[PDB]
């Protein structure tokens, strides 16, 4: 079927009394392939993929993982750094190839950040050492993944703190790039609605549960209101989203 | 007291050992206590300020470079605005250009090594800066909220009732999950807010800075984090209800500020166009033209 994650049903929660967090989640997400989870604010975001790694309770519902679990890459929504080098947060205890890390630089586009900080490569950032900008925080903390030959890619809200041209280069390079060239399951959560054509499964949830799940032309068709809510807010009404 | 001399010899000289590094501590603290004063005091007298110094937003840019630090170089350039109390203004540009860095000159933090800058006639830097940023509004990029509860992360200075507290929970569409919380209000967000949504926090950050009744609020990119329709449904509450309010905005996405007055465009610290968003659209060679193309 080539489904890596297979939950079915999870009435997942944070607190173990109380509501649920979520509920009924019955979701599938296919390997070597791009799919983009949009939500409202607080409705279920980061918690579908923090269910996903288990982190939240599991009250009920089934978990079907497929190739126990492998090394997941992550970057959270809010980025958690390291007191290291910027290589050595960008490596993150792999072996370090030289030119994959130049391309992972090079596709971040974090070159001209690296050239003005006053030990490039191996300046000792963090707590203890320099304060950042927190969008090239966000730029060094989603560099730490899609690095590890891990396979599948947890990449949680990178858009934030970046603009239209940094998100530009990060998702036709980068993303789309080097990730259409191994088959890396990567899933994103993302307001910049735009990039809604670059993507293959679509998850679309609201309030806990998910609304439905598929690809732009079964949204198109069968959902077809949150599509026109996505094709009067994306405000490119007059064509047709493909 | 040979006996004495043989039984009091080590706590002598332990003793010593411990007090030197017990006394380290000392030094540590004398050395951090030593450190630069911000000189909250400022050159003008607090009998020229009235009971609304920001009445009527009136910020006269001139000549304003400034720089972070005494060792770097001039962020901004030679910039010029004349903005009005009844207008409202977008400010747009790229990641590097300063456009985070020109809302910290509003409130002497970045310091403006030349430059005119004033509201309501009379000069920024000559004011007292606890009335200086008392009485003017900003909200950042960042949310950062307390520990303790939310009528506290709302109103940590008491005054207020709690109609105000809701219609700012109302103005932030905060309300229904703030009702659906099981305290109604005052329920616990914890150490640094993990207890919501980062767009949840920068909500209640945002509702924090809809308490005070300012007529200058600026912002910075606060819907970065926080969805596109809850930016155009935030962005129309807001443009209908701060109808007087001069409100400055380095907004994230180009297409909720196609809707502003006149337009702010910063590339590498200096203002390449300012005026209508159809004029600088229509112009079709503009930066502000290319930055609404490459968005959509
Ligand atoms: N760490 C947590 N502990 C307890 N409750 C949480 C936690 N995180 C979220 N919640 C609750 O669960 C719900 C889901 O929030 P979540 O963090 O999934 O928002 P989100 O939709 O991922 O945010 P965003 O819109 O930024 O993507 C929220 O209503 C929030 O109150
Ligand atoms: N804390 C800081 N200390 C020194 N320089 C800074 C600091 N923050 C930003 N800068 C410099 O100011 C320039 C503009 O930064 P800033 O205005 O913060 O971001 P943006 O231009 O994205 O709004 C950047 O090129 C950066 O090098
Ligand atoms: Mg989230
Ligand atoms: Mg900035």
């Amino acid at each position: 079927d080539n489904c890596c994650v297979q939950i079915m049903g999870g009435y997942f929660t944070w607190t173990p009394d109380g509501i649920p967090t979520l509920s009924n989640i019955t979701i599938r997400i296919p390997r070597g392939q791009l799919t983009m989870i949009v939500g409202q604010v607080g409705c279920g975001k980061s918690s579908l993929l923090l269910a996903a790694l288990g982190e939240m309770q599991k009250v009920s519902g089934a978990v079907f993982w497929s190739s126990k679990r492998g090394p997941v890459a992550y970057a959270s929504q809010k980025p958690w750094l390291l007191n290291a080098t910027v290589e050595e947060n960008i490596i993150f205890e792999s072996p370090f190839n030289k030119q994959r890390y130049k391309m992972v630089i090079e596709a971040c586009s974090l070159q001209p950040d690296i050239d003005i900080l006053p030990h490039g490569d191996q300046t000792q950032i963090g707590e203890r050492g320099i304060n950042l900008s927190g969008g090239q925080r966000q730029r060094i903390s989603v560099a730490r993944a899609l690095y590890q030959h891990a396979n599948v890619v947890f990449l949680d809200d990178p858009f934030s703190a970046l603009d239209i041209h940094l998100s530009d280069h990060l998702m036709q390079a980068g993303i789309l790039e080097l990730l259409r060239d191994d088959k890396r399951t990567v899933v994103l959560v993302t307001h910049k609605l735009q990039y809604l054509p670059h993507a293959d499964w679509i998850i679309a949830m609201k309030d806990g549960t998910i609304q439905r799940e598929g690809t732009l032309k079964d949204f198109q068709r069968s959902e077809c209101q949150l599509f026109e809510h996505w094709k009067t807010l994306m405000n490119r009404q007059d064509q047709e989203l493909e | 007291y040979a006996l004495m001399v043989s039984n009091y010899l080590n706590w002598m000289v332990r003793n010593l050992a411990d007090m030197e590094l017990q006394l380290g501590a000392v030094k540590r603290i004398h050395g951090l206590l030593k450190t630069e004063a911000e000189s909250y005091e400022g050159l003008l007298a607090p009998s020229l300020i009235p009971k609304n110094w920001p009445d009527q937003g009136k910020i006269q840019i001139q000549n304003l470079s400034v720089r972070y630090d005494s060792s770097l170089k001039p962020v901004l350039k030679h910039v010029n605005a004349l903005i009005a109390p009844g207008q409202k203004i977008g400010i747009c540009g790229r990641t590097g250009s300063g456009k985070s860095s020109f809302s910290l000159a509003f409130f002497r933090m970045v310091d403006t090594f030349e430059g005119h800058i004033i509201i309501d006639g009379i000069d920024i830097a000559k004011l007292p800066l606890h009335t200086l940023r008392s009485r003017l509004s900003i909200i950042l990029q960042d949310p950062v909220l307390f520990s303790g509860t939310i009528r506290f992360n709302l109103d940590p200075e008491r005054k207020c009732s709690d109609s105000t507290l809701w219609e700012a929970l109302e103005i932030a569409q905060l309300k229904l999950v703030v009702k659906a919380l099981p305290g109604g209000l005052d329920a616990i967000i914890t150490e640094g807010g993990e207890n919501f949504s980062q767009g949840q926090r920068q909500l209640f950050c945002l509702a924090r800075a809809f308490v005070r009744k300012t007529s200058i609020f600026i912002m910075d990119e606060a819907t970065a984090s926080i969805d596109m329709a809850t930016e155009n449904i935030l962005q129309k509450v807001v443009m209908t209800a701060f109808a007087d309010r001069t409100v400055v905005t380095i907004a994230h996405r180009v297409h909720t500020i196609l809707s502003a007055d006149l337009v702010i465009v910063l590339k590498r610290g200096a203002i390449l166009e300012f005026d209508k968003p159809e004029k600088l659209l229509s112009r079709k060679d503009s930066v502000f033209a290319s930055f609404v193309r490459a968005d959509k």
